[PDB]
C-alpha cells in the first residue's frame, strides 16, 4: 500500500502501510504517467524546445515493483 | 560563451538553447566578416556543442561531425586536445587517456588547466616514480594554480603521509572555490586517518555545494559503512543510487 | 540530577540504614601548518565542542612573543660571536 | 531592519550598545544609573552557552523558575523601545542616542576601549578600596558586567586592523538603517542630544583646519550619492555573535512548542546564512526540523534531521553516533512507522556496546518503555521484556540516578494498571512515583510531572471517584502532549472529547462524519481504542445490533491477545451486555456477568461491583421478578449514590420501580 510521486525523470515509492522509502530512476525523460493494475505506464516526452520532433518506435514502459527491471508493452 | 553556460542547469535547458541559437538566431552580419555570419560554418557554436553537451554528459546530437571537423581545422590546438583527452577520462578508457594527455605534456610542458586530470590519471594507474616526477616537476612552475595544489596532495598521499596530504587538498580549494571534487578527496583522506568525525563533516560540504554529486554522496555513505551504523548509512546510499543506477558497484 | 542523595527524605533513609580521548575536528586543522591544534585544557572543550573563539584566542597569545622573540637563539650579528640569548644570562650572573 | 546575516567573532554593534550604556552608568558625572532589569536584558542573552539536545530530553534545564524576557534583536529601533518605556527613560535613551553620534570614527571607537581598560575595569576587590580618588565607579572582573567586559576588550586586542575597519562600516550601516525609521522622526532634534555629545567631543584639540577635510574623509567615503560611490564589498547588515544567536533560537523553538517576540524578523536573518556558520551552527538545521513537523513534510523533515546529526557529531569529541539513531527512531515513530523504528532502534544498542560506556544505556532503556508505552502492541517484538527492565532500574544505583527512579516506578504503575492487579498495590506503587516525583523539582520536569497527572485523573477516574479527577484535572496540560507521539494527536485528543459529547447530546450526524474520518487516519494505540470504542457506542444508539454484536467481541478478543489490557477488556464487556439486555434477551449475559462480580470483588474496585449491579438488578428486572431486585437494591442503594456518573442510570431505574 505505497504512494508514488513521478518527477520528470525520478520516481519516489513511499511505503505508508509499512516499511521505508524507495526511490527509482528512468532511462529518458517521462512525458506523462498513467497507473494501471499492478503498475504504471509511463509515455516519453514528446517534443520541447520551436522545433517539433518526437520518437514513435517505443515510448511507453511498464513498470511492475520498483526494483524489478522495466519492460516493454506490445501492441 | 562561459559565463552563457554557466548559467545552463540541466540537459533539457540546452536543448532549448540549441534550438534558439538554430531557428531565430543570426549574427550582424556588418560587423563580422564574410563566409562567417553564416551558423553552419560558424566555429562558437562548434565549440558550443563540444563544451555543454559533454561538461553536463547531455545527449549527443550534431556532435559527432562538428567534432573531426575541428580536428580538421584546428590539428594543433591545444584545449582541443586536452579536452579530446577529457573526452577518454569521461567514458572510463584511462590507457587511451594516457596517450593522448603525453601529447599535450611534450608539446606543451606549461599548462597548469587540465593537468588536474593527467594527476588524477596517474594517481589510478599507480607508477610512485612517475608521479614524483611530475609533482617535483610540476611545483617549480609555479604553486599558486587550483591544479598545481591538487597534483602534488596526490603525490603525498600515495606515501601514507596523511597529515600532509590533507593540507593541500584544504589549500588546492581555497585558491579557487569552484573545485568542489576536491571536497570528497579531503574527506577520503580523514578515513585512512581513522577519523570519522572528521571526514563526515568534509563530505557534507561537498552535497551542500551541489546536491547532484555521486562522489560525494558515495564517499559519505561508505564513511558510516566503515563504523557498525550499517542502516544510518542507507538513506546516503540510496541517494546516490538515483545518481548513477546503471553501475554494478554501488 | 539530584542523584537521589540531594532528596533530604531518602538521604534521610540510607544514613539511618547504615546502621576522555580527544580528536581534531574540521575547524581545528588550519591552513599553514599541518600540525593540528591541541587543547591546552579541558575548559576550552566546550561539553565535547570546541570553541573557535577560546581557541583562536590561545592561537593570538602563543604568536604574541614570537615577533619578540624573534631575535633569541639563531640569529647572529656581523662583529658579534655571540647571541643575545647568552648576552642575558651572563648579564644574569653579573649582579647575581 | 531586516538584513543579510552574518557570524562574527569580532566586535558587533549589538556589543558596542551595551559598551556604551555601561560607560554612562560607571561615569557618575551625569548621575544616570540604568535600571538593573535592563542590563540584565542585554548582557544575559551573550553569555556563553546553554547547549539544547535534539530530543531525549525537553526542557531538563533550559526553563527559566522566573520568566524571562525575550532575547533582543541587534537593530536599533528594538533596543531604544525597551529604554523608550520608561517616563524618564527618555533621558537614558537618549544618552545612548548622544553617544551613538559622538562616534564618528574608529579613533573615537578606540577612545571608549582605552578609557574602560585603564579606569573602570579593575583585577580586583582588593585595589577597589585604595581608589578611593576615582571620580568614576569601578568593576571587578569576577562581577556580572565584569566577566563581560573582559570578554569585550579581549574580542577587541585579538583581529588586526582589517577588524577594525568592519567595526566602522557595519555601525554607521546600522546606524543609517535606523535614520530612515519613524522612530528617529520623532526624535529629529531633542536638545539634550547636543548637551551629552558636546560633553564628550569636548578637547578635539583642533577646530579651525582638520575639521574641513575631517569631514571630507568620511562623507567621501558615505554614500553622498552625488557621483557613483566607492567600490565596496557586500557588508552584511546585523552581525550576531555565536552565543547571542544561541539565546534567540532556544527561546524560539521552546516558544513554538507549547514583552512580545518577533518571530518574522528572526526567521527572516536565520534564512541569510552563508552556510558556514551553519556548520559552526548546527542548531540552525533542527530550527527547520521541528517546523518541518508542524506542516506535516515527511521527506523536509528527514534531511534537517539527518543534517543537524552529521554537524553535531563532528564538533563534539565524544562518541553521539549511538544518539542519533534512536532520535531518528523517534522521528519514525512520530510519524506512526512504528517497525521502521524497530529497525532503527536495534542497531542502537549494538552501537553502545562498542562504546563500553554504562551511563548511556540507562537512556537507552529509558527510551525503550516510553516507546513502548505509546505503542503497548509491539512489547512481544523486544528483546528484553518489560518487566526485566523494572527490576533491573529499581535497583539500578543509590547515587547519580536522581530523574531514573521516578521514570522506573511510573512504567511498573501502568503495568500494573493495564495488569488489573490488587487495588492495595496500584495504590501503593503509585504512591512510590508520587512522592519521588513532587520531592525533587517538579516544574523543571515537566514531561513526568503531566504524566503523574494523566495517570492519577485515569486511576481515580477508573476507580469513579470524579471529585478527585476534577481537581487533578485541571493540571493536566492541554495540546502539550508529548514527544516521539506525532504533533497532531493533541488535536485528535480534543476532537474525541467533542464526539463523546456529541454522542450524549444525540449530535448523530457529527459523530457519523466524524467515523468516516477513524478509518483513514494514522492513529496511535491509546487513540484507536478510543474510536474503536466510540464506534461501538454509536451503533448501539443507532439501534442495529448484529452487526455491533459481532464486533464487539472481535475487539475485546483482540484486546485480550494483541495486547493484555484489562481495563479495557471490562470497558468492551459491558456494551455487550447493554447489547444483549437491550434486546429483551439478558440472560444470555447471567453467566457472563457473574464471573466479573466474584472476580471483581477480590479486586475490590467499589465501581466495577456497583456497574455489575446495575446490569444484575436490569436483568432481574425485565424478566418478571421485579420483586427482589427493589429488596436487593434497597440494602446497597446507600453504597450506589457515592459514583455520579452511575446516578443518572441509578435515579431512571427509581422512576421504574416507583
Amino acid at each position: 500500500d505505497c504512494f508514488v510521486v513521478v518527477l520528470s525523470d525520478i520516481a519516489h515509492v513511499y511505503m505508508l502501510k509499512n516499511g521505508g522509502s524507495t526511490t527509482v530512476c528512468f532511462p529518458f525523460q517521462i512525458g506523462n504517467a498513467f497507473w494501471y493494475a499492478n503498475g504504471v505506464i509511463l509515455e516519453r516526452e514528446t517534443s520541447a524546445s520551436k522545433p517539433i520532433e518526437f520518437d514513435l518506435k517505443h515510448k511507453y514502459i511498464t513498470l511492475t515493483d520498483p526494483m524489478a527491471p522495466f519492460g516493454l508493452i506490445s501492441i | 560563451w562561459l559565463e552563457l553556460m554557466d548559467c545552463l542547469q540541466k540537459v533539457d535547458d540546452a536543448l532549448l538553447l540549441n534550438n534558439y541559437l538554430y531557428q531565430n538566431f543570426q549574427f550582424k552580419f556588418s560587423e563580422n566578416l564574410g563566409s562567417q555570419r553564416t551558423i553552419e560554418f560558424n566555429i562558437m557554436i562548434k565549440f558550443f556543442k563540444l563544451k555543454v553537451f559533454e561538461e553536463l554528459n547531455g545527449q549527443l546530437e550534431d556532435y559527432f561531425e562538428d567534432l573531426e571537423f575541428l580536428l580538421q581545422v584546428f590539428p594543433n590546438f591545444t584545449f582541443l586536445k586536452a579536452y579530446n583527452a577529457t573526452i577518454s577520462y569521461n567514458n572510463l578508457d584511462y590507457v587511451t587517456a594516457e596517450s593522448r594527455f603525453d601529447d599535450i605534456v611534450k608539446q606543451d610542458p606549461y599548462r597548469l588547466n587540465d593537468l588536474e586530470t593527467y594527476s588524477n590519471i596517474l594517481y589510478v594507474m599507480q607508477k610512485n616514480s612517475k608521479l614524483a616526477y611530475l609533482a617535483q616537476f610540476v611545483s617549480q612552475i609555479d604553486r599558486f594554480r587550483p591544479e598545481t595544489c591538487c597534483i602534488i596532495a596526490n603525490y603525498y598521499s600515495a606515501r601514507q603521509e596523511h597529515e600532509k596530504s590533507i593540507m593541500y587538498f584544504r589549500r588546492a580549494l581555497t585558491l579557487d572555490k569552484k573545485t568542489t571534487n576536491a571536497w570528497t578527496l579531503m574527506g577520503h583522506e580523514f578515513v585512512e586517518l581513522s577519523n570519522s568525525h572528521a571526514a563526515i563533516e568534509c563530505y557534507r560540504r561537498a552535497v551542500d555545494i551541489c546536491p547532484r554529486d555521486f562522489k560525494a554522496w558515495f564517499g559519505l555513505g561508505q564513511a558510516y559503512a566503515l563504523l557498525d551504523m550499517h542502516l544510518y548509512s542507507l538513506y546516503y546510499f540510496q541517494k546516490a543510487c538515483t545518481l548513477k543506477p546503471w553501475d554494478r558497484r554501488i | 540530577a539530584r542523584a537521589l542523595r540531594d532528596i533530604s527524605l531518602f538521604n534521610d533513609i540510607r544514613k539511618d540504614q547504615n546502621s576522555v580521548k580527544y580528536i581534531p575536528s574540521l575547524s581545528a586543522y588550519n591552513v599553514f601548518n599541518e600540525f593540528p591544534y591541541y587543547p591546552t585544557s579541558a575548559s576550552q572543550l566546550l561539553d565535547g565542542k570546541l570553541d573557535e573563539f577560546l581557541m583562536l584566542s590561545e592561537q593570538y597569545k602563543s604568536r604574541l612573543p614570537k615577533i619578540r622573540k624573534l631575535g633569541w637563539n639563531r640569529f647572529k650579528p656581523i662583529g658579534i660571536n655571540k647571541t643575545m640569548y647568552e648576552l642575558e644570562m651572563l648579564r644574569s650572573r653579573a649582579r647575581a | 531592519k531586516y538584513g543579510p546575516l552574518g557570524i562574527t567573532n569580532f566586535i558587533t554593534p549589538y556589543d558596542l550598545c551595551i559598551l556604551i550604556l555601561i560607560h554612562a552608568h560607571c561615569s557618575q558625572d551625569n548621575g544616570i544609573s540604568v535600571p538593573t532589569a535592563v542590563f540584565l536584558r542585554l548582557i544575559s542573552p551573550t553569555r556563553p552557552s546553554l547547549e539544547w539536545n535534539p530530543l531525549l530530553k525537553d526542557n531538563s534545564n533550559l526553563r527559566s523558575s522566573s520568566i524571562v524576557p525575550p532575547p533582543v534583536l541587534p537593530i536599533l529601533d528594538n533596543i531604544i523601545r525597551i529604554l523608550l518605556d520608561d517616563k524618564d527613560g527618555n533621558k537614558i535613551a537618549l544618552t545612548l542616542m548622544g553617544y551613538l553620534e559622538a562616534i564618528n570614527g574608529l579613533d573615537s571607537i578606540n577612545r571608549l576601549m582605552m578609557d574602560l581598560e585603564k579606569n573602570c575595569l579593575v583585577n580586583n576587590y582588593r585595589s577597589m578600596k585604595m581608589r578611593t580618588t576615582s571620580t568614576r565607579r569601578q568593576m571587578t572582573r569576577a562581577s556580572f558586567l565584569g566577566t563581560f567586559l573582559s570578554t569585550c576588550i579581549r574580542k577587541y586586542q585579538i583581529g588586526d586592523f582589517e577588524m577594525r575597519e568592519t567595526i566602522w562600516i557595519n555601525l554607521q550601516n546600522f546606524k543609517t538603517v535606523f535614520k530612515h525609521t519613524p522612530l528617529w522622526l520623532r526624535f529629529k532634534d531633542n536638545v539634550h542630544i547636543q548637551k551629552v555629545k558636546n560633553c564628550l567631543l569636548a578637547n578635539d584639540e583642533i577646530s579651525v583646519e582638520d575639521q574641513q577635510m575631517v569631514e571630507f574623509f568620511q562623507h567621501f567615503n558615505n554614500g553622498n550619492d552625488a557621483d557613483s560611490k566607492t567600490m565596496n564589498e557586500e557588508n552584511y547588515g546585523t552581525l550576531i555573535s555565536i552565543q547571542h544567536l544561541q539565546s534567540i533560537v532556544n527561546r524560539q523553538i521552546v516558544n513554538w512548542l507549547d514583552y512580545e517576540e518577533q518571530s518574522g524578523l528572526v526567521f527572516d536573518l536565520l534564512d541569510t546564512l552563508s552556510l558556514n556558520d551553519a556548520t559552526k551552527f548546527p542548531l540552525i538545521f533542527i530550527l527547520k526540523y521541528l517546523e518541518a513537523i508542524k506542516e506535516n513534510s515527511y521527506q523536509t523533515a528527514l534531511d534537517s534531521l539527518h543534517n543537524y546529526f552529521d554537524y553535531k557529531s563532528t564538533g563534539n569529541s565524544q562518541n553521539y553516533f549511538h544518539i542519533s539513531l534512536l532520535s531518528l527512531a523517534t522521528f519514525h515513530s512520530s510519524f506512526n512507522e512504528c517497525d521502521a523504528a524497530i529497525n532503527s532502534f536495534e542497531e542502537a544498542t549494538r552501537i553502545a556496546r562498542e562504546n563500553k560506556d554504562m551511563e548511556t544505556l540507562n537512556l537507552i532503556m529509558i527510551w525503550i518503555i516510553n516507546f513502548i508505552e505509546v505503542h503497548p502492541e509491539y512489547a512481544n517484538r523486544f528483546y528484553i521484556t518489560v518487566e526485566q527492565i523494572i527490576k533491573y532500574l529499581k535497583n539500578s544505583s543509590d547515587v547519580e540516578d536522581a530523574n531514573i527512579f521516578s521514570n522506573a516506578y511510573k512504567f511498573e504503575t501502568l503495568l500494573s494498571m493495564v495488569k488489573e492487579s490488587k487495588t492495595a498495590e496500584v495504590s501503593s506503587s503509585l504512591l512510590k512515583f508520587m512522592a519521588i516525583t513532587l520531592q525533587n523539582v517538579p516544574s523543571q520536569n515537566f514531561d513526568l510531572f503531566q504524566s503523574l497527572v494523566s495517570y492519577e485523573v485515569k486511576f481515580w477516574k477508573e476507580l469513579g471517584y470524579e471529585s478527585i479527577s476534577d481537581v487533578y484535572e485541571k493540571f493536566l496540560s492541554k495540546t502539550s502532549s508529548s514527544s516521539l507521539r506525532n504533533y497532531d494527536s493533541s488535536i485528535i485528543n480534543q476532537d474525541i472529547k467533542v464526539a463523546f459529547k456529541a454522542l450524549e447530546e444525540d449530535d448523530f450526524l457529527k459523530v457519523k462524519q466524524y467515523l468516516l474520518k477513524s478509518e483513514s487516519l494514522e492513529l496511535d494505540y491509546d487513540q484507536k481504542i478510543n474510536l474503536k470504542y466510540l464506534r461501538v457506542k454509536y451503533l448501539v444508539k443507532i439501534g442495529d445490533y448484529d452487526l455491533s454484536m459481532r464486533l464487539i467481541n472481535q475487539y475485546v478478543k483482540e484486546c485480550c491477545e494483541e495486547v493484555a489490557d484489562s481495563n479495557w477488556r471490562f470497558k468492551f464487556e459491558i456494551e455487550s451486555i447493554n447489547v444483549l439486555l437491550l434486546s429483551d434477551v439478558g440472560i444470555r449475559s447471567l453467566p457472563k456477568i457473574i464471573k466479573l462480580i466474584d472476580e471483581y470483588k477480590e479486586i475490590g474496585n467499589p465501581l466495577r461491583c456497583v456497574i455489575l449491579l446495575l446490569k444484575l438488578c436490569e436483568v432481574l428486572i425485565q424478566v418478571g421478578k421485579s420483586m427482589e431486585a427493589e429488596c436487593l437494591i434497597s440494602c446497597n442503594l446507600s453504597t450506589i449514590l457515592e459514583f455520579p456518573f452511575v446516578r443518572k442510570k441509578t435515579d431512571e431505574l427509581l422512576e421504574s420501580l416507583s
